[PDB]
């Protein structure tokens, strides 16, 4: 078996959504601002927001809202998970102590169903008479509000149209009413249910069923006095209140896809739209009265405020402070003005709020020679794209460099003073033909800049016809300065061509480092690329020169330095490739058991093989023969987001379902079969996605430095920026924090009543299991947070086993020294 | 795709026994002392018919490839009769076969299994199997004589006195060369004609041809009478050879 | 010639590595030297010698080398490492049987998140697994553990079954008793949970409704640790076992020790109403309790569901082979 702690050095920044009501207390303007497990709340104030709590639940949130049901004095917030476990929860402070009420709760997984595919939609009626959840296709579940049902209870409606885009509860309407957008082979539609409780069905609904926009693709339910429904697509914004129908179709939101919506005014007059090139509209409802005192909609209107941050969620300080949430770039604080700037603009950023956003990789590399380390990511996307300097010094200090395209791959190359990073801009289809960039980014602000010219796929003969406004990507190397930052130099990919991999090293008897890029031919045509290069670059004097290509018939996904020698990852195969004196590259071996072989990683002659989903495989370099061999296979199917080799004999990996697991060799060597086997000894959900695996650690290492029962260090990064250390532990340290997590669960008040073995259980669609070999560092650093009482009542009766040890009786005082040892690492 | 398992009486003139020297009669008395051994074997671990004739057809299958001189043959047949019961699926322990080996041979017989019964029959099978090239599945004349006997309607005890005489016969020719020489099809008719020639029947009235005189056409196609008479003789010949005469 | 089974040597191929691990012997990969084509094998090891060759091999052997039908998989012949000679009795190599290859598994596919599967890819689907049962019940031969990790499939969308290890000759005239434990408990009859001792060709007709539900959730539908606890759950959706539904379940011999927690009612059409009608009528046949009113393999093919669907126009699976790359 194998033993092994996990825990997390930044918490998760990027904004999953975000909410502002009346939480804290009935008076008071709040901000529910929830990243991927974490709640954070704030209280809105007239210079920005005052924070007020925050809690961690054992859960990814998924559904956030805030409601009032008739006896309640403030709102009660609601928060659903990923893995369907439900509560209710109350705001409650008797002065200087804050805590949080879990008033109902309960799961409400279903045995048998279709999970959709526009994923988890919860709302809740304005008369707050029941919340309706939309987990699977085909399926309406309904929790009715009563006071009776504390465990949540619910049943589920048949559902005709088993394709919906999006649900909302409408307001004005004499029964609860569900306005949604569905998809059946004609095209998408609106239609109308009302919700009977006693009926426990559908009934027939107030208003007809309009087909709408193909890509219809979010629902706006507008307060009285205009009642209805709003409708946003990608060229089009519909309002349907029964017999009414209005339709804008402004040139300029096609340009961009709108991602998210908010109420402005209370009475639906206005609302803001923003979209995913970072432009925020406001959507203005024009209002003719009657004399019959009637209110109608006289006309849509939209009007371009500014640019934000790519926002993931919208919601408006009553201040005319907009809070922008991006899960791609830094959160923001911004004022809408009255009057534009000289610019044009009526948008002015006030805070910025530090993302990490999507790491899509990262190196550890002591810059200062401090020893301490450093941590380079790729973070962000599109003109949120950057890499961030981190550094521990207690909090974490971090240097942003922003790149406004997308970065891909990083590495260090020392001799040059520089990184290398891959990115990635869009340009678009314009009328001369060529393509246009919307903005200027780091690949075109580069001091000296070069083309590949090469002729390898030059013959072509194949047709790839373009129409005027569709993107591209477009791809570069960059060569970056270590200390400044200062974009050196920018090497552009050929048109169609996407890098894919990056490394900087030396090879063979070649004494001069080089970069190195894998690219791959992506036309769109292919399901499978079936074209790409090798491209052997070394950077000098200040220019980039093109030493040596290698065509290949695949994407090169993934390589690795080996002794000298290349190692490359084409579709199936994976090859070993020698550098000639000549200066080209030269194929020694290759192996094909593989659908695709992602991930690679290397510790002296083996190599650890991720593929898509034949999880991982140990291969070996025979010198010897001069060829590869198969150690050991997973058998167990998992889809592999990274890979990463703890030591000889344990392999670590992460599934795109947020779980993590560590192979080992079964070293129980009577039979071939066993070896071949790699024996899944750890089990664990992380609870986000994997990205990138780095040996290295922030820690400031000196000569004598305080040293850990903990062994070695794998750093992680994820999408929503949470960045985790994975280190070893011996059997008995293993024993001791496991049986203490044990006890500490049973102390420890979780939100939501959410079981922690449940939360950390591997979890797919298909599988759940308990957590094995892993321990929960966040538990285990939460004993110096839980109250004196708490502490000794864990510490009772326990014992040291297996000898060689220390006494078996262990005090609060000596634990509280023992976890604080542990918080070292991080 | 599949191999082929019939040979010319003529070529029998050809076995590696006949090539080492051993004469006709010999091989003749070895098959029928080797395949009665795998009879009497399972008879006595109470086995299925089946398998004990599938013993029997790799028995004398594998003495086609083989010489009587090089292979003891009641290793080779208590080796036939435990891979057969695999593949009828009528399994035995080998221990257990040789146990009933030893019971049922003198001491001489039983020298064939040397020093260790159970390891030099367990060692054959790897033999046995290369030999009968992996073609496990046979079928038998058993299956056929009743497909056609249930298509025969006339007085029931007539019937049943044919079949059970056909089927003695059909026991008794597995200690013979026909399974070597005729498919199994054709083997429930010989007997069928056969019983009947002996109980003066004649068969074509119980068929839904009665003015149909050769009757097995609409059982087995193209079977001439000279291939109906071969098979015939050749049954009757073990009887006049023995001291025991036609059963009726 | 071809039919010379046994003799040919383990090194015409070239052993690419080891895919699964079977349960008679390990599973590699392969190529043939000389076609170039990609077999895999199957290693059945005689050296154990406890009782001599495998039964499990020696069923796949009697049985596929019968049984010729594009849904079934193919053993194209068997193959010896290289042996000692002169030396019989000192021989103890190796036996390989060679299968074509199959690039995935059902269950490997379903496990990785994104393998879509349209109505018109389970149509296609579900008609080659049943036409496949359909040849091998019409030789009567009943390939009892029916599972997603047997269902194989190619790219080109051809379904083949695979392991017949457990699979044995069945006799409608004649019973005879037959092993107790004969499929996985995911996908296990309720008959064998009961103990059924003369299993009918229905078992394999169960088995194949649970992938057929399951190919519409991407879950399996009765997961359980335990046959009491399979019980229930398959009790919760398609009622629990009673007379009135299958008159002779009183003779089963655990059916008074083997009682759900309730007397439940069917709700098969509720929890999966979901499913298109012509198919949600397959999967409540299917899904029969008594196995002698659950549907045949025959009659599943003369269904709304899959009577029409021409394997001519197949449709290939979901290939999401370059976006999954780079998310
Ligand atoms: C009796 C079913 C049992 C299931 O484990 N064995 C088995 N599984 C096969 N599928 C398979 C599994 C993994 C890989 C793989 C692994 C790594 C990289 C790339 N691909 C490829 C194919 C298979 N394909 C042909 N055969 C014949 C022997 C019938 C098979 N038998």
């Amino acid at each position: 078996m194998s033993y092994n702690y996990v825990v997390t050095a930044q918490k998760p920044t990027a904004v999953n959504g975000c909410v502002t009501g009346h939480f804290t207390s009935a008076e008071d303007l709040n901000l529910l601002i929830a990243k991927n497990t974490r709640l954070e709340i704030y209280v809105v104030t007239a210079e920005g927001l005052r924070p007020v709590k925050e809690v961690g639940m054992y859960g990814k949130i998924a559904v956030m809202e805030l409601f009032r049901p008739k006896g309640e004095s403030k709102d009660l917030l609601f928060i659903l998970t990923a893995k369907y476990n439900a509560c209710i929860l109350e705001y409650k402070q008797s002065g200087e102590s804050i805590d949080i009420i879990t008033r109902a709760h309960g799961n409400v997984q279903d045995r048998i169903g279709r999970p959709s595919e526009t994923g988890i939609i919860g709302i809740i009626d304005p008369e707050c008479r029941m919340i309706g959840l939309r987990l699977y296709d085909g399926l309406f579940k309904v929790i009715p509000l009563d006071r009776d049902n504390k465990e949540l209870k619910a049943f589920n409606i048949r559902l005709e149209e088993l394709h919906v885009i999006d649900v909302k509860f409408l307001y004005g309407c004499q029964a609860p009413t569900i306005c949604f957008v569905y998809q059946d082979p004609q095209g998408r539609h609106v239609k109308t249910y009302e919700v009977s409780l006693r009926e426990k069905e559908f009934n027939k609904g107030p208003w007809k069923q309009e087909n709408v926009e193909a890509e219809a693709s979010m629902v706006i339910a507008v307060p009285e006095p205009f009642g209805g429904a709003i409708i946003i697509g990608q060229e089009s914004i519909t309002y349907h209140n029964g017999d009414k129908y209005l339709a804008i179709a402004p040139p300029i939101i096609k340009q961009s896809t709108i991602v998210c919506h908010n109420r402005v005014d209370p009475n639906g007059s206005r609302y803001l739209l923003g979209d995913m090139e970072g432009r925020l509209f406001m959507l203005l409802l024009e209002k003719e009265e009657q004399m019959d005192g009637t209110v109608t909609l006289k006309d849509l209107r939209v009007e371009l405020l500014g640019e934000t941050s790519i926002a993931e969620c919208l919601t408006y300080l009553d201040n005319g402070v907009v809070f922008v949430g991006s899960r791609l770039g830094d959160s923001q604080l911004v004022k809408l003005n009255v009057d534009s700037n000289e610019q044009g603009s009526y948008v002015v950023a006030m805070e910025t709020f530090t993302n990490l956003g999507p790491i899509v990789d990262m190196c550890v590399v002591d810059l200062e020679r401090q020893g301490q380390g450093q941590l380079v990511t790729c973070s962000g996307a599109f003109k949120e794209g950057s890499l961030r300097i981190i550094r521990n010094g207690q909090k974490l200090h971090i240097r942003t460099v922003p790149l406004y395209e997308s970065p891909r791959k990083i590495c260090y190359q020392e001799v040059s003073q520089c990184f290398g990073v891959l990115s990635s801009r869009i340009e678009v289809q314009d009328t001369s033909g060529g393509t246009t960039a919307l903005r200027p980014s780091a690949s075109t602000q580069a001091l000296s800049s070069s083309v590949s010219s090469s002729k390898l796929f030059s013959s072509s003969t194949a047709p790839h016809e373009t129409s005027f406004g569709e993107e591209v990507e477009v791809h570069n190397l960059l060569i970056i300065d270590q200390h400044t930052f200062e974009v050196l130099h920018a090497h552009q990919f050929l048109q169609n061509e996407y890098a894919l991999s990056l490394v900087s090293c030396k090879l063979g008897k070649d004494p001069n480092t080089y970069f190195i890029v894998g690219t791959a031919m992506v036309y769109p045509e292919e399901a499978e690329p079936k074209q790409g290069r090798i491209v052997v670059f070394q950077y000098s004097d200040g220019k980039l020169q093109t030493v040596a290509e290698k065509e290949v018939k695949g994407a090169v996904y993934s390589m690795v330095e080996f002794n000298g020698k290349l190692l490359a990852s084409i579709n199936s195969t994976v090859r070993l490739y020698e550098w000639t004196t000549e200066k080209e590259l030269r194929t020694e071996c290759n192996h094909y058991n593989n659908i695709m072989a992602l991930y690679l990683k290397t510790k002296g002659d083996f190599i650890l093989v991720g593929d898509l989903m034949r999880s991982v495989l140990l291969l070996a370099y025979k010198p010897m023969e001069g060829n590869f061999e198969e150690i050991a296979r997973d058998f167990n199917p998992n889809w592999m987001s990274a890979v990463e080799i703890l030591d000889d004999d344990n392999f670590l990996g992460a599934e795109n379902a947020f779980n993590l697991f560590v192979c080992q060799k079964d070293s129980a060597a009577t039979t071939d079969e066993e070896r071949q086997h790699l024996q899944e000894v750890g089990l664990f959900h992380l609870g986000e996605f994997v990205n990138v695996f780095c040996h290295g650690s922030l820690v400031m290492q000196n000569l004598g430095e305080t040293s850990t029962p903990t062994q070695g260090s794998v750093l992680f990064g994820t999408v929503n920026g949470m960045i985790g250390l994975v280190t070893s532990l011996s059997e008995s340290w293993y024993n001791l924090l496991l049986d203490m997590q044990n006890r500490l669960n049973k102390v420890i008040k979780s939100v939501g009543k959410i079981e922690h073995s449940f939360w950390r259980s591997f979890h797919t669609e298909r599988k759940t299991e308990p957590a094995t070999g892993f321990i929960d560092g966040d538990l285990i650093e939460s004993f110096l947070d839980i109250s004196r009482p708490k502490m000794q009542e864990v510490v009772a009766n326990l014992q040291y086993d297996d000898g060689s040890g220390m006494k078996r009786e262990a005090t609060a005082d000596d634990l509280i020294k023992v976890v604080e040892e542990l918080t070292r690492i991080h | 795709t599949k191999p082929c398992w019939y040979w010319d009486k003529k070529d029998l003139a050809h076995t590696p026994s006949q090539l080492e020297g051993l004469d006709p009669a010999t091989e003749a008395r070895y098959r029928r002392e080797g395949a009665r051994f795998i009879f009497d074997v399972g008879t006595r671990l109470g086995l299925h018919y089946d398998t004990l004739a599938t013993g029997i057809i790799y028995f004398h299958r594998f003495y086609m490839f083989h010489s009587f001189k090089q292979f003891p043959r009641y290793v080779t047949g208590a080796c036939c009769l435990f891979l057969a019961g695999k593949v009828e699926e009528t399994p035995k322990k080998c221990k257990d076969i040789i146990k009933t080996a030893r019971s049922l041979l003198n001491d001489v017989q039983f020298g064939q299994f040397g020093d260790d019964p159970k390891e030099e029959v367990m060692v054959l099978e790897r033999i046995l199997l290369q030999t009968i090239k992996f073609d496990l599945q046979v079928e038998h004349p058993y299956q056929f004589l009743l497909k056609y006997a249930k298509q025969l309607k006339g007085d029931k005890n007539k019937i049943q006195k044919l079949v059970q005489m056909a089927w003695t016969f059909v026991n008794d020719s597995l200690c013979t060369t026909l399974s070597l020489q005729w498919e199994p099809e054709i083997i429930a008719v010989a007997v069928m004609y056969l019983a009947g020639r002996l109980c003066k029947f004649e068969i074509q009235e119980w068929t839904s041809k009665p003015m149909y005189r050769r009757w097995w056409e609409q059982f087995v196609q193209d079977v001439p009478v000279d291939v109906l008479e071969d098979i015939c003789h050749q049954i009757l010949d073990l009887y006049s050879q023995g001291k025991q005469q036609m059963p009726h | 010639t071809e039919s010379d089974w046994g003799k040919r040597c383990v090194d015409k191929f070239d052993i690419i590595g080891i895919i699964g691990e079977g349960t008679y012997g390990q599973v590699y990969k392969a190529k043939d030297k000389d076609t170039g084509e990609l077999v895999a094998l199957k290693k059945v090891r005689l050296d154990n010698e406890k009782e001599g060759f495998p039964i499990t091999a020696i069923r796949e052997i009697k049985i596929l080398r019968q049984l010729i039908h594009r849904s079934v998989v193919n053993m194209k012949e068997i193959v010896t490492d290289k042996q000692d000679a002169l030396d019989f009795k000192k021989d103890k190599g190796a036996f390989y049987l060679v299968f074509e290859y199959m690039d995935h598994d059902l269950m490997g596919l379903l496990e990785s998140g994104l393998v879509h599967f349209s109505e018109d890819h389970i149509k296609s689907f579900m008609k080659q697994l049943m036409e496949g049962l359909e040849y091998c019940h019409k030789k009567n031969f009943l390939h009892r553990d029916i599972k997603c990790s047997n269902i194989l499939l190619n790219n080109s969308g051809q379904i083949k079954l695979a392991d017949f290890g457990l699979a044995r000759l069945y006799n409608s005239e004649e019973s005879r008793p037959y092993t107790n434990k004969v499929i996985t408990l995911w996908y296990r009859p309720p008959e064998l949970l009961l103990g059924e001792e003369r299993y009918t060709p229905a078992i394999d007709v169960w088995s194949c409704g649970c992938i057929l539900g399951e190919l519409f959730t991407k879950k399996p539908i009765f997961q359980a640790n335990l046959e009491l606890a399979q019980l229930e759950l398959i009790s919760r959706l398609c009622g629990s076992p009673c007379p009135a539904v299958w008159p002779d379940v009183i003779r089963l011999p655990y059916f008074n020790t083997m009682k759900p927690k309730k007397q439940y009612r069917r709700r098969l059409r509720e929890e999966f109403s979901f499913i298109p009608s012509a198919a949600l009528d397959l999967l409540d046949h299917m899904l029969t309790l008594d196995p002698s009113k659950r549907c045949t393999a025959e009659q599943t093919l003369q269904s709304d569901f899959l009577k029409d669907v021409e394997l001519s126009k197949m449709a290939p699976p979901d290939l999401p082979h370059w976006q999954d790359c780079h998310e």
